[PDB]
C-alpha cells in the first residue's frame, strides 16, 4: 500500500545498520569502510524511487508512527515530513556522501582509526537525515544538536593538536549562540500556538509576530555562519579534508537556510524579518568574498566561498524566494563538494601541503584534477547551461527586479564579481605557473577510487541542474520580460571579475615589490574580526569569572556575611562570658546587683 | 612532601621576608614582585608578566610541551586564562587601536548604508500585481459571510 | 511500603554476620534485589496516590526518587570497594552500616504522610552523612566541611520545626492529604510573611540557593566518593521535594514572596556557570555545576506551574544520575593520580579510550543534549519561565551556552592534548569502574524512552 | 630544540636571525622563484654593506631600525612549513604517541604475541638499570659545586659508560608511529 | 621612518622591539646568567628524578601546589576590608540583583495591567 512511505522510512532505517554492526566483527576488519559505502550507495538508489514518484505525481505525506509522550493538551510524537524538500534533498545528500566516502577510502588510507572515521561520517549523515525530515520542532532540534556534536567530534579528529580542539570549541560556542534563538522560538510557539507540530503552527499563525521569526533567524544565522557568527566556519578547516568536504561545505552548513525555508509560510507574512534576512545575507556574502579574495590557504578560500554562497542563499530567502534557495542549495552541494575533492587531491599529492605559494604547474602534471576543478569553478561562477546557472542566474534576476534595498543589490553584484575573482585566483595560483613544490615529486592520480568519486560529482555538476530544473513543477512567477542590460548583468559582472582578477594577478611576475596597503591588511586578517572578538570578550568574561564571581563574592564576601561573622561574634561572647577570675567577691556583688534589679524591675 | 614553610603566605613588608619569599618561589629577589597590598587576597604570590603561553618559545625543550611550562617554575596566577586554548596576547602585525578603528568603521558604514538603502529602495517601473476575485478574498482568510467591498481591476 | 523497608533493615544483620571477605558481594546482591522490588512502585495512577497506610504513601513524585535512592546504594558500594581495601573488617562493616542507615532514612523520608515525621527523617539523614564525611575523609579540611554542612542545614531547618508545630496548632493536622484538601489562602501579613520564610528557608538552604551554597563545595570536595555520590544525587533533591510538598499552603503569598529567590537563582546560575570556567579542581567544578542545576530547579519550583513541576522532577532525576557519574569518573582519575587537579593528568584518551568514551557521554548528558531527559527538564522549565516572563530567555540562553562551554572544557582539558610525561602509574581501567559507569549511564538512555515515568504527578 | 640554550644572544646571532626572517618573509611576498632570487640577492647586497663596520654603538643602532622596518612589512600571513609550530600539521600525530612504559601493563596473552620484541625490551631494561647507577655518580662527580650553570650534559668518558640521562631521549615513540 | 606599532594589553610588544634588550650592561648579563643558572638547576633536578628507573609515581611539583593553594585557600586569610573591596563587592553582588528585579517587576506589572484591561489576546494559550 502506497510504497512512498515504506521506501522513505526504509532508507533512513537502513542507514543505521552499520551503526548497530559497529560492535560486530566487521568493525575490527578492514572491510568496514567498503561496507558503509555500499550501504550508503544502496540507500541512495533506494531513495531515488520516492523522488521519482513525486516527480510523476507530486506525492506528499506525513508519517506519525510512534507517539512518544503527551503533556496535557500537547501531543509529541515521532513524525516525519516527506515533502518536496525532503524527497529532493535526501538523494542529493546521499549521492554526495557516497562520493565523499569513496574518496575517503583513498584519502584516509594510512589513518589507524579509519573504521571510526567512517562510523562518525555515518553518524553525521543519520543526524542530518533526522534534521531534514523532522515534522515537529523537537525532532528538528534533535537533529540540530546531533549534527553539531558530530561536527565537534570530527573537527577535533586529531585530538593531540591544540588548534583542532580550539576550533571545535569555537564551533560549539557559535552553535550554542544560535541554539539560544532556537529555544526562544520553540518556547514562543509552544506558549502561543500550543504546539510544536508544523501543521498547527501554520494554521494558527496567519500574521506571525516578530519574536519567533527573529529567534528562527538567529538560529539560522548561527548554524549557517552569517556575518555576526561567521568565523567558526573557516576555523572548522582544522579537520580532515573529507570532513570539510561533507559537513562544512554542502550538507551541514545549509541547515540554517533549510530551517528558514521550512518556515517560509510564516516568513512571507512579515516584512521586517525579511528585511533583516536580506541585509544579513548581503553583508555576509560581501564580507566573506572580500576575505576570500586574498587568502593563501586553498581550504580557507573554498570555505569562504561556501560562506558567501550561504549569504547569497539567505539573500534569496530575504527576497521571498524559498524554492529558488532550495535549488541553489542542491546545486551548491554538487559543485562545492567536488571543489573540496579536487583541493584534497592536490593537498595529498603534494605531501600534505596546503599553501598555494608552494604549488605551481599542475595543469599538465595532474590533468584530471585540473579539468574537474576548472569545471567546478565554471559551475560556481554561473557559467551558462551549467549546474550553477539554473540557480545563481535566477537569484541575480530575482534580486534585480524586486522592491528591495539598493545597497543589498550592489553588495550582491560585488560579491558575484569577487566570486569570479577568487575562482580566478585559485586557478592561477594552483595550475598555471612554474612548479614551486619541493624537488621530490610524488604526484599521482592513478587510483580508481579518487577518479570515480570525482567523476560522479563531475557528471552531477554538469547535468543535474538541467535535469532537476526541467523535472520539478513550477513554484514561482517567472521573470519573463527584462531590460537587456539587466538580463546580462550577472554575466557582465562575472566577466569583469575574471578580467580584473587576471590582470591584477599577472602583475606578480613583474620585478617590483612594494609594501602592502591598509585595504590589503584589512582583507587578509578577515577585517580583524577574529582578533578583536576572540581576545577582548573572552578575556573580559574569564577575568570577571575568576575575580568577581569566584574570588570577590564567593570566597570573600559570602564567607564574611554568615559564617565568619557568626563565628567571630560567638567567639567574642564566649571569651567575655568565660573570662572570670574565680573571685567570689565579684560573683556575689553581681548577685546583689541582680537581686536588686529583680525586685525593682519585675513588679 | 611539601612543608609548611613552602606554602604561600601574607604580603611581605620587610626586605628580609621579601628575599625569603623570592627564594621560596625559585626566582631572584630583583625579579620578585608581589601584587599590590590591596584588599584582595593575593598575599605573597609573584605578579608574573601578563604574557600568554602561546607566545612562549615553541623550540625550547619544555617539560610540558603542550602547556609550554618547565617543572618547578613559578606559575602565572591566570595560567588557566592563557593555555593556548583561550585568550592569547601574541603581538599582531597591525596595532590594536588601528584594528579596532578599521573594524568598527567598516561595521558602522555598512549599517548606515543599509539604513540609507532602506530609505532609498529600488524597484521597477510597474504597477501593483492584480488578483482577480476581490484580491483573492475567499482564499486569503475566508470570512464568506461578510460580502466585502468589491475591488475590480483596470484593463489598459 | 514495608516490603521495601524491612529488607533494608535486614541488610544490617546480614552485613554484620557476613564473612570477613564476603561483605561487598552480599551487600551488592541484596541491594540490587531491593532495587528490583522498588520498581513496582513506579506504576502510578492519575488519581490521588498510593496510600498504603496511615504512616506511608507513594506518589509519582516520590516513586522516581525512591527508585533512584534504592539504585544508588550498589553503585556506592562498588565505588567504595577500592579505597577501603586496607581497612579493618569492623570499620568496613561500619561504613556499610552508615550507607544502609542513610538509605533507610531517605526511603522513610520520601513516603512520610505526616510532616513532622518528614522533618524527623529529613534531619535523621544528617548524622550518617556527617559521620561518613568526617571519618572516612582524606584531607584535614573534612572537619570544617562537616561543620559547615551541619550548621547551615540546622540553622535553616530549626525555624521550620516551629512553623510546623504552629501550623498544626492552628489547622489541627499535618497529614499531607488533609493539608491539601483543607488548604486556605494566606493573607498578606507580616506574621504570614515570616511563616512563609520559616517554611521555605529550610528547603532553600539544602537546594542550595545561591548565596547559601557555600557548604556544598566543601562537603562535596572533602567527602569520600560514596558520600559525594549520595550528596549530589539524593540529598540535594530533598529540598526540592519538600518545597513541592509545602508550597500548597503558601498561596497566594508565593506570588510576591518568590521574587527575591527567583532573582537570586536566575543570576546565580550564571554566576556559578561562570565560576565553573575558572576552576582547578574537578570536584569543585562538578559541585558548582550541581549548584547551577539546582538553582534552575529552584526557579522551576518558584514559578509553580504544571510544566515547571514536570521539568523540575525530570531535571532532579537527570541531574542526580549525571552528577553521580561525573563524581565517579573524577574519583577514578584521583585514585590513579592522588592529586585532584585538572591540569596534572592530561591526554588520558590515548591511555584510557573506553574511559574517555564514558567521559564524553557524561559530558554530553550534562550538556543537555537531546533527547536526553536533562534537556527535557531544561526545556520544560525554560518554556514555563518564558510564559512567566519573556525576558528570562536571555539568562536561560546564557546559562546554556556557559554550561556547554565548561562541560567541553572539562572534557578537553583531561582527555585531549599530550599525556604528562612523568606520570607512569596509569594502569588499565578495571572491570569494576567500567561496570560502574555503564550502570550509571544506561538507565538515563532507557528513561529517555519512557519520560512519563519521571514527569511527576502533574503529567 | 636539541641544543641547550645560552644565557643570551650575541649581536651576530641576532643579525643572522633577522636575515633569515627577512629572507623568509620576502620569499612569502615574492611567490615566483626568479623574482625571489632577484630580490633576495638585492636583500643580501643591502644587508652586507655594513658588514665591516667596527664600533658597537652604531652596530646596535642598526638592526633596530631594521627590525622596525621588518615589522612594518612583515607579510601578516607568511608561509609556514606544515610541521612547524604554526603549520597546518604541527601536532597532527601527537595523539598517536604512546609511552614505552605502557607495554609493562600488557596482559600476558598480549605479551605472548611479539616475544622477541619483549626479550629485547627486557635487555634494554637491564642495560638502563646498570647505566643509571653509573650515571648518577658520574654526574655527581662531574657537576660544578653550587649547582649547574647551564642545562648542557656531558658525554660518557669511560668504556662501558652511557651518556647521562639517555633513556627518555633514545626511547622517543616516533615522529609518525601510526 | 615607518608608522609605529602601539602595543596594548591583548597585543603585547614584540621582543625585537624592546629598547631594554639594546641597553646592555654587565649587571644585565649577570642577571641573565643567574636566571639561566636557576633554570638549569631546576631542569637538572627534574631530569634526575624523571630518568630514575626506580621511580614509579608522579613527580610532585611544588610550584603547582603553591598555585592551587594560592588560587583556592590563601584568599580569605589575606583579605582585608578596604573601600575598593567593599565598593566592588557591593556593586558586583547587589546591583545585578536589583537591576533584574526592576526589569522583571516592570515587565510583569505591564503584563498584569494588560490582562486586567483585557487587551492581550491570549487565544490558544492553553499550556503554561
Ligand atoms: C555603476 C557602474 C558599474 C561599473 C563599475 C566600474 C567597473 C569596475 C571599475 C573598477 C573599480 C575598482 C576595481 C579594482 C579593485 C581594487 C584592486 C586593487 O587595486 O587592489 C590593490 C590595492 C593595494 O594592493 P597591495 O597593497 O599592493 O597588495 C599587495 C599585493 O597586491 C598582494 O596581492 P595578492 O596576490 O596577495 O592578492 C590579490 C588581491 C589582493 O587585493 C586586495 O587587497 C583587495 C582589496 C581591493 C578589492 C576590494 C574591492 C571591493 C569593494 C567592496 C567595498 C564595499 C564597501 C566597504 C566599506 C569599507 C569601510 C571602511 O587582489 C585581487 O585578487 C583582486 C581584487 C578585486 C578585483 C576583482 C573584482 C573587482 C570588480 C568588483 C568591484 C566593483 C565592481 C562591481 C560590479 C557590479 C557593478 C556595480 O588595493 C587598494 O588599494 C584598494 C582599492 C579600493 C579600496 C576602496 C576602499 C578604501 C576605504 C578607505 C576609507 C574611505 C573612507 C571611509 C569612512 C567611513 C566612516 C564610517
Ligand atoms: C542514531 C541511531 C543509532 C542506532 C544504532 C543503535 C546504537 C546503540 C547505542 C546504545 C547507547 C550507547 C551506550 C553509551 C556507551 C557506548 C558503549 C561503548 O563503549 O561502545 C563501544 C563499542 C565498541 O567500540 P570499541 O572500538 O571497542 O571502543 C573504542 C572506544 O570506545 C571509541 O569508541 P567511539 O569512538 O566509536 O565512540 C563511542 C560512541 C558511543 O558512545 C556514545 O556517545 C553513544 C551515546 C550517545 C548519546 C549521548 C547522550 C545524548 C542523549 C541521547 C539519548 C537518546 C537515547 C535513545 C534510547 C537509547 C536506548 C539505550 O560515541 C560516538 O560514536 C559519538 C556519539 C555522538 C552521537 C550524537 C547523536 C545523539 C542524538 C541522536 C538522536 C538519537 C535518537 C533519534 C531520534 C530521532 C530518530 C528516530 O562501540 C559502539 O558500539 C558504539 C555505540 C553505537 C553508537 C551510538 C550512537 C547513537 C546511538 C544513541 C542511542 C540509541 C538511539 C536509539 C535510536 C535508534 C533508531
Ligand atoms: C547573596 C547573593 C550575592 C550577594 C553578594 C555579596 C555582597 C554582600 C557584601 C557587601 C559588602 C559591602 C559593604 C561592606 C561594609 C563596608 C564597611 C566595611 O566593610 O568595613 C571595613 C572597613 C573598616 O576598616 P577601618 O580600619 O575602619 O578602615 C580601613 C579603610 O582602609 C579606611 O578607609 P577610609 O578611612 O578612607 O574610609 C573613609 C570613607 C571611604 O571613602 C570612599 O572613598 C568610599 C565612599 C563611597 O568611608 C566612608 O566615608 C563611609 C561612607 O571599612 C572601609 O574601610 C570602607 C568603608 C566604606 C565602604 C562603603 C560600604 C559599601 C556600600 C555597601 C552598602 C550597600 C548595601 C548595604 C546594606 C545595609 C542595610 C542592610
Ligand atoms: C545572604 C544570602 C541570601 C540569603 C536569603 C535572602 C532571602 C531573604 C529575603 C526576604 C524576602 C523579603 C522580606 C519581606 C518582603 C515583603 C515586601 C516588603 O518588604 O516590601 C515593602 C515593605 O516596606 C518596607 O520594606 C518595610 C520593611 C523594612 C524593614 C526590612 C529591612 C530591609 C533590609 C533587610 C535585609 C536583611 C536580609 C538578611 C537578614 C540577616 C512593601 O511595603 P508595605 O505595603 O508597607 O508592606 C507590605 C506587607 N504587609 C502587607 C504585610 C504590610
Ligand atoms: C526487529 C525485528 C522484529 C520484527 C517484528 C516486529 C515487527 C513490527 C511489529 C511491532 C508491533 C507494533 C508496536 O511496536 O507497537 C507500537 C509501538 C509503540 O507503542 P504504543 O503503545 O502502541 O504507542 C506509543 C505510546 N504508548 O511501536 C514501537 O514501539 C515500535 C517502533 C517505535 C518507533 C521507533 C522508535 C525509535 C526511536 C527511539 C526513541 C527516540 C527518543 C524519542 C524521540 C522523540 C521525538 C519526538
Ligand atoms: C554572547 C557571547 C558572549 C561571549 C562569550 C565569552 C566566552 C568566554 C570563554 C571562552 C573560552 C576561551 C576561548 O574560547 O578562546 C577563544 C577562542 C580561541 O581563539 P581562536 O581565534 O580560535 O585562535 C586559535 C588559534 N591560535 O576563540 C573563540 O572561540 C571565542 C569566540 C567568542 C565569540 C564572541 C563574539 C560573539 C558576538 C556575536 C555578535 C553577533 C550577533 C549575531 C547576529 C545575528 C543577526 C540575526
Ligand atoms: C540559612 C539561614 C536561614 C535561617 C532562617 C531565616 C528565616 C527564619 C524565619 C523567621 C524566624 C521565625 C519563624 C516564625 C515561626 C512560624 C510561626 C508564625 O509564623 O507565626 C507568626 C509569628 O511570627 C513571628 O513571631 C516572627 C518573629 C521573628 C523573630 C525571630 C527573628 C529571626 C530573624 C528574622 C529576620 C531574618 C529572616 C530571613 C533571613 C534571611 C536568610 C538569612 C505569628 O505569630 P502569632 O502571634 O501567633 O500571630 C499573630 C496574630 N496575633
Amino acid at each position: 500500500m502506497n510504497p512512498f512511505a515504506s521506501l522513505t522510512l526504509t532508507t533512513l532505517t537502513i542507514l543505521t545498520i552499520p551503526i548497530m554492526m559497529s560492535n560486530s566483527n566487521i568493525y575490527k576488519t578492514n572491510l568496514y569502510p567498503n561496507y558503509v559505502k555500499t550501504t550508503v550507495s544502496y540507500a541512495f538508489t533506494l531513495s531515488l524511487v520516492p523522488l521519482l514518484m513525486f516527480m510523476h505525481t507530486g506525492q506528499e505525506m506525513i508519517i506519525s508512527n510512534w507517539h512518544w509522550m503527551t503533556l496535557q493538551t500537547v501531543e509529541l510524537s515521532l513524525s516525519f515530513k516527506m515533502d518536496y524538500f525532503s524527497v529532493m534533498f535526501i538523494p542529493v545528500a546521499l549521492f554526495v556522501t557516497w562520493s565523499i566516502m569513496e574518496f575517503s577510502m583513498w584519502y584516509m588510507h594510512s589513518d589507524p582509526f579509519i573504521n571510526r572515521f567512517f562510523k562518525y561520517l555515518l553518524l553525521f549523515l543519520i543526524t542530518m537525515m533526522i534534521l531534514v525530515t523532522a515534522n515537529n520542532l523537537f525532532q528538528l532540534f534533535i537533529g540540530w544538536e546531533g549534527v553539531g556534536i558530530m561536527s565537534f567530534l570530527l573537527i577535533g579528529w586529531w585530538h593531540g593538536r591544540t588548534d583542532a580542539n580550539t576550533a571545535a570549541l569555537q564551533a560549539i560556542l557559535y552553535n550554542r549562540i544560535g541554539d539560544i534563538g532556537f529555544v526562544l522560538s520553540m518556547a514562543w510557539f509552544l506558549t502561543h500556538s500550543n504546539a510544536w507540530d508544523l501543521q498547527q503552527i501554520f494554521m494558527l499563525n496567519n500574521e506571525c509576530p516578530n519574536m519567533p521569526l527573529i529567534g528562527l533567524l538567529l538560529a539560522a544565522a548561527g548554524k549557517s555562519a552569517q556575518f555576526g557568527l561567521h568565523p567558526w566556519l573557516p576555523s572548522a578547516m582544522e579537520g580532515p579534508t573529507p570532513v570539510s568536504a561533507l559537513l562544512h561545505s554542502s550538507t551541514m552548513v545549509v541547515a540554517g537556510v533549510f530551517l528558514l525555508i521550512r518556515f517560509y509560510p510564516l516568513m512571507e507574512t512579515n516584512k521586517l524579518v525579511q528585511t533583516m534576512t536580506l541585509c544579513l545575507g548581503a553583508i555576509t556574502t560581501l564580507f566573506t568574498a572580500l576575505c576570500a579574495i586574498t587568502q593563501n590557504d586553498i581550504k580557507k578560500i573554498v570555505a569562504f566561498s561556501t560562506s558567501s554562497q550561504l549569504g547569497l542563499m539567505m539573500v534569496t530567502i530575504g527576497i521571498n524566494q524559498p524554492h529558488l534557495a532550495f535549488l541553489h542549495i542542491c546545486m551548491h552541494a554538487f559543485f562545492k563538494a567536488m571543489l573540496f575533492m579536487c583541493s584534497g587531491s592536490i593537498i595529498h599529492s603534494l605531501n600534505d601541503e596546503q599553501d598555494i605559494r608552494k604549488m605551481g604547474g599542475l595543469y599538465k602534471a595532474m590533468p584530471f584534477t585540473t579539468t574537474a576543478l576548472i569545471i567546478g569553478s565554471l559551475a560556481l561562477t554561473g557559467m551558462p547551461y551549467l549546474t550553477g546557472f539554473y540557480s545563481k542566474d535566477l537569484i541575480i534576476e530575482a534580486v534585480n527586479m524586486s522592491y528591495t534595498n539598493a545597497w543589498a543589490l550592489l553588495m550582491t553584484l560585488i560579491a558575484t564579481s569577487l566570486t569570479a575573482a577568487y575562482s580566478t585566483r585559485i586557478i592561477f595560483f594552483a595550475f598555471l605557473g612554474k612548479p614551486r613544490f619541493p624537488p621530490l615529486v610524488l604526484i599521482n592520480e592513478n587510483n580508481p577510487l579518487l577518479i570515480n568519486s570525482i567523476k560522479r560529482l563531475l557528471i552531477g555538476s554538469i547535468f543535474a541542474g538541467f535535469i532537476i530544473s526541467n523535472n520539478i513543477p513550477p513554484m514561482t512567477v517567472p521573470n519573463t520580460t527584462m531590460p537587456l542590460y539587466m538580463k546580462m548583468t550577472a554575466l557582465i559582472v562575472t566577466i569583469m571579475g575574471f578580467m580584473l582578477a587576471l590582470e591584477l594577478n599577472n602583475t606578480t611576475y613583474y620585478l617590483k615589490f612594494k609594501y602592502p596597503s591598509q585595504t590589503y591588511k584589512f582583507s587578509n586578517m578577515l577585517g580583524y574580526y577574529p582578533s578583536i572578538m576572540h581576545r577582548l570578550p573572552t578575556y573580559h568574561n574569564l577575568s570577571m569569572s575568576q575575580k568577581s564571581a569566584s574570588s570577590l563574592l564567593d570566597l570573600i564576601w559570602l564567607e564574611t556575611i554568615l559564617p565568619k561573622t557568626t563565628s567571630f561574634i560567638q567567639m567574642k561572647m564566649s571569651i567575655m562570658v568565660s573570662n572570670q577570675k574565680g573571685l567570689i567577691k565579684l560573683y556575689f556583688l553581681s548577685f546583689l546587683i541582680t537581686i536588686m534589679i529583680s525586685m525593682t524591675l519585675f513588679n | 612532601h611539601v612543608t609548611k614553610d613552602m606554602f604561600p603566605g601574607p604580603y611581605p613588608k620587610t626586605p628580609e621576608e621579601r628575599a625569603a619569599a623570592a627564594k621560596k618561589y625559585n626566582m631572584r629577589v630583583e625579579d620578585y614582585e608581589p601584587y599590590p597590598d590591596d584588599g584582595m587576597g593575593y598575599g605573597d604570590y609573584p605578579k608574573l608578566p601578563d604574557r600568554s603561553q602561546q607566545e612562549r618559545d615553541p623550540w625550547y625543550d619544555w617539560d610540558h610541551p603542550d602547556l609550554r611550562l618547565n617543572w618547578g617554575e613559578p606559575i602565572h596566577w591566570d595560567l588557566d586564562m592563557y593555555i593556548r586554548n583561550r585568550v592569547d596576547t601574541s603581538p599582531t602585525p597591525v596595532s590594536w587601536n588601528t584594528m579596532c578603528k578599521h573594524l568598527f568603521g567598516f561595521v558602522a558604514f555598512m549599517l548606515f548604508m543599509f539604513w540609507v538603502g532602506e530609505i532609498y529602495p529600488s524597484y521597477q517601473p510597474v504597477g501593483p500585481k492584480q488578483y482577480p476575485y476581490n484580491d483573492l478574498y475567499l482564499e486569503r482568510g475566508g470570512d464568506p459571510t461578510k460580502e466585502p467591498e468589491p475591488v475590480v481591476h483596470y484593463e489598459i | 511500603m514495608l516490603k521495601i523497608i524491612i529488607p533494608t533493615t535486614m541488610l544490617l544483620p546480614m552485613t554484620w554476620m557476613s564473612k570477613h571477605n564476603m561483605i561487598w558481594i552480599n551487600a551488592t546482591v541484596h541491594s540490587l534485589l531491593i532495587s528490583l522490588i522498588s520498581l513496582s512502585l513506579l506504576n502510578q495512577l492519575g488519581e490521588n496516590s498510593l496510600n498504603f497506610s496511615l504512616t506511608f504513601f507513594s506518589d509519582s513524585l516520590s516513586a522516581p526518587l525512591l527508585v533512584l535512592t534504592t539504585w544508588l546504594l550498589p553503585l556506592m558500594l562498588m565505588a567504595s570497594q577500592s579505597h577501603l581495601s586496607k581497612e579493618t573488617t569492623t570499620r568496613k562493616k561500619l561504613y556499610i552500616t552508615m550507607l544502609i542507615l542513610l538509605q533507610l532514612f531517605l526511603i522513610m523520608t520520601f513516603t512520610a504522610t505526616e510532616l513532622i515525621l518528614f522533618y524527623i527523617l529529613f534531619e535523621a539523614t544528617l548524622v550518617p552523612t556527617l559521620i561518613i564525611i568526617t571519618r572516612w575523609g582524606n584531607q584535614t579540611e573534612r572537619l570544617n566541611a562537616g561543620l559547615y554542612f551541619l550548621f547551615y542545614t540546622l540553622a535553616g531547618s530549626l525555624p521550620l520545626l516551629v512553623a510546623l508545630v504552629y501550623i498544626q496548632n492552628t489547622t489541627g493536622s499535618l497529614n499531607f492529604l488533609i493539608i491539601h484538601y483543607w488548604s486556605h489562602p494566606l493573607s498578606n501579613s507580616w506574621s504570614n510573611i515570616f511563616m512563609w520564610l520559616a517554611c521555605i528557608m529550610a528547603f532553600m538552604v539544602k537546594m542550595p540557593l545561591y548565596g547559601l551554597h557555600l557548604w556544598l563545595p566543601k562537603a562535596h570536595v572533602e567527602a569520600p566518593i560514596a558520600g559525594s555520590m549520595v550528596l549530589a544525587a539524593v540529598l540535594l533533591k530533598l529540598g526540592g521535594y519538600g518545597m513541592m510538598r509545602i508550597t500548597t499552603i503558601l498561596n497566594p503569598l508565593t506570588n510576591y514572596m518568590a521574587y527575591p529567590f527567583l532573582m537570586l537563582s536566575m543570576w546565580g546560575m550564571i554566576m556559578t556557570s561562570s565560576i565553573c570556567l575558572r576552576q582547578t579542581d574537578l570536584k569543585s567544578l562538578i559541585a558548582y555545576s550541581s549548584v547551577s542545576h539546582m538553582a534552575l530547579v529552584i526557579v522551576a519550583i518558584m514559578i509553580q506551574t504544571p510544566w515547571s513541576f514536570m521539568g523540575a522532577t525530570a531535571l532532579m532525576i537527570a541531574h542526580g544520575l549525571t552528577s553521580s557519574m561525573l563524581f565517579c569518573l573524577a574519583n577514578t582519575n584521583y585514585e590513579r593520580v592522588h592529586s585532584r587537579t585538572m591540569i596534572l593528568a592530561r591526554g588520558l584518551q590515548t591511555l584510557l579510550p573506553l574511559m574517555a568514551t564514558w567521559w564524553l557521554v557524561a559530558s554530553l548528558t550534562n550538556l543537555a543534549l537531546p533527547p536526553s531527559i536533562n534537556l527535557i527538564g531544561e526545556l520544560f522549565i525554560i518554556t514555563a519561565s518564558f510564559s512567566w516572563s519573556n525576558i528570562t530567555i536571555i539568562l536561560m540562553g546564557m546559562n546554556m551556552m556557559i554550561t556547554a562551554l565548561y562541560s567541553l572544557y572539562m572534557l578537553i582539558t583531561t582527555q585531549r592534548g599530550k599525556y604528562t610525561h612523568h606520570i607512569n602509574n596509569i594502569k588499565p581501567s578495571f572491570t569494576r569502574e567500567n561496570a560502574l559507569m555503564a550502570l550509571h549511564i544506561l538507565p538515563l538512555l532507557l528513561l529517555t524512552l519512557n519520560p512519563k515515568m519521571i514527569l511527576g504527578p502533574l503529567y | 630544540a636539541f641544543s641547550a640554550p645560552a644565557a643570551y644572544l650575541t649581536h651576530q646571532q641576532k643579525v643572522l636571525r633577522l636575515y633569515k626572517r627577512a629572507l623568509r618573509h620576502l620569499e612569502s611576498w615574492c611567490v615566483h622563484r626568479d623574482k625571489y632570487r632577484y630580490f633576495a640577492c638585492l636583500m643580501r647586497a643591502r644587508f652586507d654593506e655594513h658588514k665591516n663596520e667596527k664600533d658597537m654603538v652604531k652596530a646596535t643602532q642598526l638592526l633596530r631600525q631594521a627590525e622596525e622596518e621588518f615589522w612594518y612589512g612583515q607579510h601578516p600571513q607568511p608561509y609556514i612549513f606544515p610541521e612547524s609550530p604554526g603549520g597546518t600539521s604541527y601536532e597532527r600525530y601527537e595523539c598517536y604517541k604512546v609511552p614505552e612504559w605502557c607495554l609493562d601493563d600488557w596482559h600476558p596473552s598480549e605479551k605472548a604475541m611479539y616475544p622477541d620484541y619483549f626479550a629485547k625490551r627486557e635487555q634494554w631494561k637491564r642495560l638502563r638499570r646498570e647505566s643509571w647507577e653509573r650515571e648518577v655518580k658520574q654526574l655527581q662527580e662531574e657537576t660544578p659545586p653550587g649547582g649547574p650553570r647551564t642545562e648542557a650534559l656531558p658525554p660518557a668518558r669511560k668504556e662501558g659508560d652511557l651518556p647521562p640521562l639517555w633513556w627518555h631521549i633514545v626511547t622517543r615513540p616516533r615522529e609518525r608511529p601510526m | 621612518s615607518f608608522p609605529k606599532y602601539k602595543p596594548s594589553r591583548l597585543a603585547t610588544l614584540p621582543a625585537t622591539l624592546d629598547p631594554a634588550e639594546y641597553d646592555i650592561s654587565p649587571e644585565t648579563r649577570k642577571a641573565q646568567a643567574e636566571r639561566l643558572a636557576i633554570r638549569s638547576r631546576l631542569k637538572r633536578e627534574y631530569l634526575l628524578q624523571y630518568n630514575d628507573p626506580n621511580r614509579l609515581g608522579v613527580i610532585e611539583d611544588p610550584a603547582l601546589i603553591r598555585w592551587t593553594y594560592a588560587r583556592s585557600a590563601n584568599i580569605y586569610p589575606n583579605f582585608r576590608p578596604t573601600p575598593k573591596t567593599s565598593l566592588l563587592g557591593a556593586l558586583f553582588g547587589i546591583g545585578p540583583l536589583f537591576f533584574w528585579y526592576y526589569v522583571f517587576k516592570t515587565d510583569r506589572d505591564k503584563k498584569e495591567k494588560l490582562i486586567q484591561e483585557g487587551k492581550l489576546d491570549q487565544t490558544f494559550n492553553i499550556s503554561y
